[PDB]
């Protein structure tokens, strides 16, 4: 996030980090319950990647996190790799996340919810702070 | 550069489709929602993470970080997967699995 | 070799941080770069070996 | 869901 | 991570042209370079995976 | 070779190119007979690498070369990886080179031969022409 | 930064060990022979190739490209594996195999 | 050995 700010640690407890088998962060995601993460289809997640829950400081080797294996990847079959439309994938965890002060789920909208233009919303992540 | 070690956040406004299309034109499709152009920008490593808005006091997933400016410009709209257009698929997938 | 091997690496518009390989004709070998996850150009490979089998010597 | 045990602080 | 992960890649005095990996802390990932074949420093790996398992995040 | 010059094509018929399985040139070598190449121990050759004989222009896909598989690698056991002393390895080819106008062997000296300081000799190769 | 496509050659003088050690000192060992410092230099990708000297109408392998200046300087001695010191091992290896 | 079918030509 460019021109964002540091979050209060643990205050976005659904935020997960998607990492390869060496620990390299390539995408974020959101817990929607103890067994499922929603992320983008273009992230290309496979069952060799892992879901890291409870993280704040990726440079702290001591921080207490849950590295969770992925049992199955459900890429929306209508994801359009040309137009980028329908850009969503679900990850089913092989072992449930253990919810806690720093790990819990985001709510999901109903299909009919109207979120008005101009509403102040928030986005979070470990992406670049400078391109 | 390299990514920050510590989790970042930014507040930002949802944009109407009409205002988003003033920049991105017909690249904006029906399962996309735009936000930002407000001095902040999602950027590489943010993809797949949340865009949340409060609904009756509870943070609710409205977008998934998807794509945008190829240099993460903070004056152009960021584009997010529109979760209301995709949540029926989410619920069906959970129910079946 | 294919001319697409001479194009600079292309991160694209999506916001992932995915490690890929591209052929760097100035150095004569494949190098890593960060790909955004969509709209890949052809000088974009999942391993150094694929990259070098396709572009080596361009 | 959607209610962090640790409240976020946003400069706004 | 070990401090050797922060050292620039070292080609050395021998005259081979061997592709190896080094961790680039400025970029945050491993990158290829040309190694001369002798007197390797420790930031010198035969695969990207070895390099990232040893130096990733330095 | 820095500040060398282009060879007459085929005029160094023992010069081989040692390449990995993708065709990447990493070292030279010299044919000493139809079945054996001598090269440096620090080149680290393995049986997955190949000996390319008869080459002049590595950028020409139409040149008539012999790609020769390596059956066994014989690194001198006295090669000292700290001091670089005894830097020699022999490659036994699994199929013989076919000697020809552009492919043939260099002679080997006897152990007691003396090559006087100041003798003008020649070295050849595809190494960098500029560092 | 990339190698030449086409094979190169250079003429260069053999150096005495004494003159070679004036630059490299005790790094020069008994199975090494020095050549060059004469305006040419072996460089990355040349290793393992030949240093040949011609006598009686025939070319004979006297050195194997080994090591030298870490920037391929043309004014310092190149170092080559000394084949006379290693050819007994060569012949023994061929005879046994 | 040692006698190329194509004679080398060396400047100098």
């Amino acid at each position: 996030i460019v021109n964002g700010e540091e979050a209060v640690p643990g205050s976005w407890p659904w935020q997960v980090s998607l990492q390869d088998k060496t620990g390299f962060h390539f995408c974020g995601g959101s817990l929607i319950n103890e067994n499922w993460v929603v992320t983008a289809a273009h992230c290309g997640v496979t069952t060799s990647d892992v879901v890291v829950a409870g993280e704040f400081d990726q440079g702290s080797s001591s921080e207490k996190i849950q590295k969770l294996k992925i049992a199955k990847v459900f890429k929306n079959s209508k994801y359009n790799s040309l137009t980028i439309n329908n850009d969503i994938t679900l990850l089913k965890l092989s072992t449930a996340a253990s919810f806690s002060q720093t790990v819990s789920a985001v709510c999901l909208p109903s299909a009919s919810d109207d979120f008005a233009a101009g509403t102040t919303c928030v986005t979070t992540g470990w992406g670049l702070t400078r391109y | 550069a390299n990514t920050p070690d510590r989790l970042q956040q930014a507040s930002l406004p949802l944009l109407s489709n009409t205002n988003c299309k003033k920049y991105w034109g017909t690249k904006i499709k029906d399962a996309m929602i735009c936000a930002g152009a407000s001095g902040v920008s999602s950027c590489m490593g943010d993809s797949g993470g949340p865009l949340v808005c409060k609904k009756n006091g509870a943070w609710t997933l409205v977008g998934i970080v998807s794509w945008g400016s190829s240099t993460c410009s903070t004056s152009t709209p960021g584009v997010y997967a529109r979760v209301t257009a995709l949540v029926n698929w989410v619920q069906q997938t959970l129910a079946a699995n | 070799r294919p001319d697409f091997c001479l194009e600079p690496p292309y991160t694209g518009p999506c916001x992932a941080r995915i490690i890929r390989y591209f052929y760097n004709a100035k150095a004569g070998l494949c190098q890593t770069f960060v790909y955004g996850g969509c709209r890949a150009k052809r000088n974009n490979f999942k391993s150094a070996e694929d990259c070098m089998r396709t572009c080596g010597g361009a | 869901c959607g209610v962090p045990a640790i409240q976020p602080v946003l400069s706004g």
